[PDB]
């Protein structure tokens, strides 16, 4: 149903807005991933 | 993501491509000098200082990364992938000190 | 990375005969030269894409996300 | 049939190792070049990636998806996108494969142009069916995945010449030889000793009577007698290469005889 | 980016013919023919066809750059023969040929057993 942030490590699907600091749930893995886009890319297969 | 109030100060490069978070999510395809990482600050509303895409540079994002410093500073870590295929130009060298271009 | 497609040279589908050729190794221990020339690779162009190939994906396969 | 004529020697789905005679040099080059470069064939041209979190890169992949041959049996039978009225691609010009897979076992999911499965009308035509060649019915290795990493692709074939891009070549080598003995003495033979002695005597001496030593050069003996020797990438049938190849040479010097014609008139 | 699409190598691009023909001004009876994308492929090829004919007296092709798809043919003709009518004429030659080799190996193909 959505996500706008994995997770560096768990790769629990997370999704925060502002003032929720960077963390994950029980893997409070300071980091996070930016998850992909759903803007499909296209590719010239040269 | 910032739309010009009261500064103006921006970059020639479109910000069409960065998210409502101010960064362009994995996959989107990057080019000219466009917006990678758009950051505002107001100074003493809105003066731009983001990072571009470097000029000759085209891509397409890898990973963006958002982290925490020791002093808690928001970091942010764009990866953006370029594959580049042998031209004209580019250099090459044999095992045995010679490098040459290919002509 | 993975198995190149096709033989940079010539373009013999190469990117078909690699999991054949580690059995032509492991399975049936042949040597790379006998098994190479078994997989139909006969001129050295071809078969410098397989025997050369490091398979670097089956360690990137090994980190988890 | 009076002018070139072809003379077999071995005949696969792959090869046609074959013998020129009775033509110039410069049309069983032209020949051996069209091959190479212009025989129209179908190949991805396009990727579009919904999901992919394996451990290649999306480029990497889409690279060696065109890379994957395609059926071109029936290629003629499809316009070119570029020619084709649409607006893109449609079944007339285009088939339309999809790769879905997941890394489901714990073991290491492979990928496979088997795993290609074409999602447009092809009417019939026989065309974009990835070709399988190997004897487990895989074809071409296109990724690895993980357990829990996902490849949603969609591709698109187009009718494409090897000259646009070296993938939409149906020829894989194309040996190709003439005099085995140096009879033209078109090359001058290096050396350390023994011109004769060093030099490895060619597939095709077997083929041709070595030369009299006592002989005059025959200076008025041009080149023919070609030993070719297509071989098939499988996009299409050997037979079909070396034939296409005859075939698109013939539409060239046409296209110019109706330019020389059509270069008059309004 | 400087790159240009590989297509334009095969294909013509706007307002360029197959065929230019220019009057070679430094000889009588010879013509110059710029043909745009082709290569090699046809130059070497109509010229060794042109050169087999009698009524021929100069034939050569050349591609004066890597870069572009494109090639200069130079035809003399012998005074009252036309280079249009020696080019047509060793076209069909062409033609004629490839016909046969194209029947020809279909024909040595059949007989082939694999
Ligand atoms: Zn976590
Ligand atoms: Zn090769
Ligand atoms: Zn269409």
């Amino acid at each position: 149903a959505t996500l706008k942030y994995i997770c560096a490590e768990c790769s629990s699907k997370l999704s925060l807005s502002r003032t929720d600091a960077v963390r994950c749930k029980d893997c409070g893995h300071r980091i996070l991933l930016k998850a992909r886009t759903k803007r499909l890319v296209q590719f010239e297969a040269r | 993501k910032p739309q010009r109030t009261n500064t103006l100060r921006m970059k020639h490069g479109t910000y069409d491509k960065l998210d409502d978070d101010g960064l362009i999510a994995p996959g989107v395809r990057v080019s000219g000098e466009d917006v990678i990482i758009g950051k505002t600050t107001p100074i003493s509303s809105k003066r731009d200082a983001s990072t571009p895409l470097r000029s000759t540079e085209n891509g397409i994002v890898d990973q963006v990364l958002v982290t925490t410093n020791q002093d808690g500073l928001k970091f942010v870590k764009v990866r953006v992938r370029t594959t580049k295929i042998p031209q004209i130009g580019d250099k090459f060298a044999s095992r045995h000190g010679q490098k040459g271009t290919i002509g | 990375m993975i198995v190149p497609v096709r033989c940079f040279s010539c373009g013999k589908v190469v990117g078909d005969k690699w999991e054949s050729y580690l059995n032509l190794l492991q399975e049936d221990e042949l040597d790379e030269g006998t098994a190479l020339s078994r997989l139909g690779l006969k001129r050295y162009c071809c078969r410098r894409m397989i025997l050369t190939h490091v398979d670097l994906i089956e360690k990137f396969l090994r980190y988890n996300p | 049939e009076e002018g070139p004529q072809v003379k077999i020697r071995e005949a696969s789905k792959d090869n046609v190792d074959f013998i020129l005679s009775n033509v110039d040099l410069a049309m069983a080059n032209s020949l051996r070049r069209v091959m190479i470069a212009e025989i129209p064939t179908l190949a991805i041209d396009s990727v579009e990636v919904e999901t992919n979190t394996t451990v290649l890169a999306d480029e990497f992949i889409a690279h060696r998806l065109g890379l994957i041959p395609l059926q071109s049996m029936d290629i003629e039978q499809l316009e070119y996108s570029r020619d084709c009225f649409c607006e893109d691609h449609c079944d007339k010009c285009s088939v339309v494969l999809t790769l879905q897979a997941f890394g489901e076992s714990e073991s290491t999911t492979n990928v496979y142009s088997k795993d290609l499965v074409i999602v447009s009308n092809l009417m019939g035509r026989n065309i974009g069916h990835p070709i399988i060649q190997d004897k487990e019915g895989n074809g071409v290795l296109i990724c690895k995945l993980r357990k829990g990493q996902e490849l949603k692709l969609t591709c698109v074939a187009k009718k494409g010449i090897a000259k646009e891009h070296a993938k939409w070549g149906p020829a894989a080598a194309i040996e190709f030889e003439y005099d085995p003995w140096n009879k033209l003495k078109h090359t001058d033979y290096w050396y350390e000793q023994d011109s004769a002695k060093e030099w490895p005597q060619s597939k095709n001496c077997e083929y041709e009577d070595p030369p009299n030593e006592g002989d005059p050069f025959d200076y008025k003996a041009q080149a023919d007698t070609f030993y070719m020797n297509v071989e098939s990438v499988g996009s299409i049938p050997v037979d079909q290469v070396v034939v296409r190849g005859i075939d698109t040479l013939q539409k060239k010097v046409a296209s110019i005889l109706l330019a020389l014609t059509q270069m008059d008139q309004d | 980016m400087n790159a240009p699409d590989r297509f334009e190598l095969f294909l013509l691009g706007e307002g360029e013919s197959k065929l230019k023909i220019d009057p070679d001004t430094k000889a009588p009876n010879a013509v110059v023919i710029t043909f745009e994308k082709e290569d090699h492929t046809l130059g070497n090829l109509i010229r060794a066809e042109l050169l087999n004919d009698r009524k021929v007296l100069f034939a050569a092709y050349k591609v004066e750059h890597p870069f572009f798809a494109r090639f200069k043919l130079r035809i003399q003709t012998t005074e009252g023969y036309d280079p249009k009518d020696a080019l047509k004429n060793a076209c069909n030659s062409i033609i004629n040929k490839l016909g046969a080799l194209k029947t020809n190996f279909e024909t040595e193909w059949n007989l082939q057993t694999l």
